[PDB]
């Protein structure tokens, strides 16, 4: 048998061929794991050769094929091999049959001998959108678990044989609980079954281990199955983990939404803030929904239960008092920077004998203005150990850059101010998050203006090019006398077509060039150039604005809700943690006592609810 | 509806007006260029094909 | 200094006449564009008093 | 599906690995380089212009036009626009520039 | 525009690019698996299939 003999003779399923060929194995001393019969492209062998032709289910040269490598020998090395392929590498045969959804062989390459930690970290088996095409867990029982297989997630596990625990990272850190978030699009049919097998592998693994949280395991990007469904954009997952009741009484600290009182239909709820919401000592899924979340459902994840009263509670607890203080001192801040620039008296080489208390009133001005100078600065420096953090980081630089002009009696003292003066109303114009109207226009002209005014730049240059080189080429040369109105000049260039559109708008009184080869046809383009541009290309920016206004009141709702949010956290993360401490928002309840018993120290927050139907 | 077949006839104008400020410039008449006033704006227009 | 002077009073020119102006009035293009529902009430309830 | 009429099929399947599905098409008649008519070419020209923009988009036909963008449509055309621009500027100075 | 460049081709550059690829489809009556051009669609299914 050379090696194309044997891989199609397992190919038709075809038994009793080699029928004795385990001598000629062991005549030449020939083995099954050997180069020899090994296709030379991938690796692959003869038990992975029957799997993927499998016929009906079942395959009958198998369980002669693992008799026959049985007697010569390799069975730890033939089970176990990876294909050393750069698109496959690592898939072993036990890979395959969890794949093609066959219970049955799983058992015998379980009992036989398998490698049921086996990293498939082949190029194949990458993300989406890192060049490949079914991610899954790279490991044999995130298989099961990610291809819908509840008897195999189950039989992988409690074997009698090697045992595939929970709680095994992969190449990339990933836990299986990682795994069946990194699968799940939020669909129905996916996330039906998805928040199944969340719920029965964390389940299994309390009922197991009992001392680990499978889900505070972290991947090597320090994200948890919760913080990972919270920056991938997940919502079907996502609302699973936070809305999680466990009414068994050993699984009971896998629960968040604790169910609580109810007097009547006053049912209250109460959820958890084990990761939704830390002061600064861990990561949070708050910080990770309004920051950087690739972007995608933020409005329907910050909405879901308890987000949305957390930044409702926030706000009217320390939120909105520190929000109206943060706008009156920086308001009041500029206005005393104003008033150091038009009542400044130094001019350059500044006035040494000051010597006069409404000298010393603007003297302290800009003592608060260094004091500003300084404290945006140190903002700005702390967060280095980012679209508005460097603007005040302009505007930090641009006060020191002063200062120091200052005490020099340097003459550009004054340039670099004024500088500084444009640049810090401009960020009284981003203290408007929170008025809604204001806020509202501030994201609008982003998007909406540098697209139609560009938009509008192409049609225009692509006509005034056209005409005007057109109309002063009707022109005559200069043969009799260098004037503009009567003859062609190097600001021929220049100053028709300043004169071009300004006799559209507003200049509609005559301004003709007399002095033309033909008169009868430059007011004909003229004509042209009334009607088919910037008049009809007028009417095109009013469809234009016409239209693009819905599209933004669309919007309308779900961008205030992203401002508010932005508000609140700003505020939170600037105070220091003591302070944050202190306003911990919720509550410290007691609700459970399990196993060295040490009850559950577990800061919970109250949402009451109203129902007449479950009454 | 004239999907295509608006700026296969603005190519065709285009393709007559310079052909004829052409023939105009070939012979005789200094009335050349009048036409090809209209070859450059139709050259222009075309651009936004 | 005519080098900078001529900066920022293009800077007012774009902002202000160009930029907050078309802020206000796509605000009340949408804001206050779908008031026929809620004027009708208002003014029922006006004219109810 | 079956076997002795199996050649008259224009989805065919390819491989398939847990939920990754690979499905093959065949462009018989749906493009053809010059050597027949084609569907491609009766849809965007020779068409009732009630549903064309709602045929386009069904299966290949949509992938293959953006396919055909990605290998040769979005260079040529691109070289097309430059050409034409440097095309009229050139044409352009021989207008101003004219004694 | 694409079916417009295409055209301008001549055949032997538009034979080059045939967008797809030449798969071995299935064995026929005259014994090749019936060559045919063909174009390759990916799709993810988590329902019933
Ligand atoms: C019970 C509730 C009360 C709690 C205590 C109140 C909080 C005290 C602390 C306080 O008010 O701190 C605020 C912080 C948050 C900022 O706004 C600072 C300014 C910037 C730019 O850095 C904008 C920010 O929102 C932002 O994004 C960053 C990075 C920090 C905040 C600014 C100071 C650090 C000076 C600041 O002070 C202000 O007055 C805000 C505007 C800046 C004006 C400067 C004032 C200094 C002299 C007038
Ligand atoms: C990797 C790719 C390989 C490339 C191999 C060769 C590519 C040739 C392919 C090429 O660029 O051919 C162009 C085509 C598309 C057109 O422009 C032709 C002109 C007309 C006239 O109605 C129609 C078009 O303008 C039009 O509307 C579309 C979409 C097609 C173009 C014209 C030819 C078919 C001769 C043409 O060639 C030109 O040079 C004209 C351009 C138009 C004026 C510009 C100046 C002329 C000379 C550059």
């Amino acid at each position: 048998f050379n090696r194309p003999i044997l891989f199609d003779i397992v190919s038709r399923g075809s038994t009793a061929d080699l029928d004795g060929l385990l001598p000629f194995l062991l005549t030449h001393k020939k083995r099954l794991t050997d180069e020899e019969f090994r296709e030379p492209s991938t690796g692959k062998t003869c038990l992975p050769k029957a799997l993927l032709n499998l016929s009906n289910g079942r395959n009958d040269t198998i369980p002669v094929l693992l008799d026959i490598a049985e007697r010569t020998g390799n069975m730890r090395e033939f089970i176990n091999s990876p294909f050393r392929d750069i698109y496959y590498r690592g898939q072993t045969a036990l890979h395959i049959a969890i794949e093609r959804r066959c219970k049955h062989y799983v058992e015998l390459l379980v009992a036989q001998g398998a490698d049921v930690h086996a990293q498939a970290r082949g190029r194949f088996f990458q993300p989406k959108d890192e060049g490949g095409y079914f991610y899954f867990g790279e490991l044999p029982l995130s298989l099961a678990a990610c291809t819908n297989q509840p008897h195999i997630v189950n039989y992988l596990t409690e074997n009698p044989h090697k045992k595939a625990d929970m709680r095994r990272q992969d190449s990339r850190g990933n836990t299986v609980l990682h795994a069946l978030v990194a699968i799940a699009d939020n669909t129905r049919e996916n996330t039906k079954f998805v928040t199944k097998m969340y719920d029965l592998l964390l389940l299994k693994c309390a009922r197991l281990f009992p001392d680990s949280n499978l889900e505070a395991v972290l991947n090597n990007d320090g994200l948890s199955p919760l913080m990972m469904a919270a920056k991938t954009g997940k919502i079907g997952i996502f609302q699973h983990i936070i809305r999680r009741e466990v009414t068994d009484e050993d699984t009971r600290h896998l629960s968040r939404k604790f169910k609580d009182w109810a007097y009547g239909p006053v049912y209250s709820s109460l959820y958890d803030l084990s990761s939704l919401d830390t002061c600064g000592e861990e990561a949070s899924v708050l910080e990770i929904l309004v920051y950087n979340s690739k972007i995608e459902n933020r409005h329907e994840m910050l909405a879901v239960e308890p987000i949305n009263e957390l930044l409702r509670d926030k706000w009217r607890k320390f939120g909105a008092v520190s929000f109206y203080i943060n706008v009156v001192s920086y308001l009041c801040a500029m206005v005393i920077f104003t008033l150091t620039a038009y009542y400044q008296p130094l001019e350059g080489t500044p006035p040494y004998p000051y010597r006069t208390t409404v000298d010393y009133l603007r003297l302290a001005g800009e003592v608060i203005t260094l004091f500003t100078g300084v404290l945006f600065f140190f903002t700005n420096i702390k967060d280095l150990f980012g679209s508005f953090q460097l603007l005040y980081f302009i505007y930090s630089v641009l006060v020191i850059v002063s200062a120091a002009l200052y005490l020099a009696g340097i003459e550009a003292y004054l340039a670099v101010m004024v500088f500084a003066l444009v640049l810090g109303w401009m960020n009284a114009l981003y203290f408007t998050r929170g008025l809604k109207l204001t806020g509202t226009y501030s994201i609008m002209i982003q998007k909406i203006l540098f697209k139609d005014l560009f938009r509008f730049l192409l049609v225009y240059l692509l006509f005034m090019i056209g005409y005007a080189s057109a109309l002063v080429s009707l022109l005559n040369p200069c043969a009799n006398v260098p004037t503009y109105p009567s003859c062609r000049d190097s600001e021929t260039f220049s100053t028709f077509l300043l004169d071009l559109f300004k006799l559209t708008i507003g200049m509609g009184d005559l301004e003709m060039l007399s002095s033309t080869k033909y008169p009868v046809v430059f007011i004909i383009l003229l004509v042209t150039y009334i009607i088919l541009t910037f008049v009809l290309l007028l009417n095109m920016l009013i469809a234009l604005m016409g239209e693009t206004v819905g599209q933004v009141s669309k919007e309308s709702k779900h961008i205030w809700k992203l401002q508010w949010a932005t508000t609140i956290l700003d505020i939170e993360r600037s105070f220091p943690v003591f302070l944050r401490k202190a306003f911990r928002s919720g509550e410290m309840v007691t609700v459970g006592k399990s196993s060295d018993g040490t009850p559950d120290r577990r800061w919970c927050f109250r949402v009451d609810e109203v129902n007449w139907s479950h009454w | 509806l004239f999907i295509d077949g608006s700026f296969q006839l603005l190519y065709f104008i285009y393709s007559v007006l310079v052909i004829v400020s052409a023939a105009l410039y070939l012979a005789g008449i200094e009335a050349y260029l009048a036409v090809m006033v209209f070859a450059l704006v139709l050259g222009w227009m075309n651009a936004l094909y």
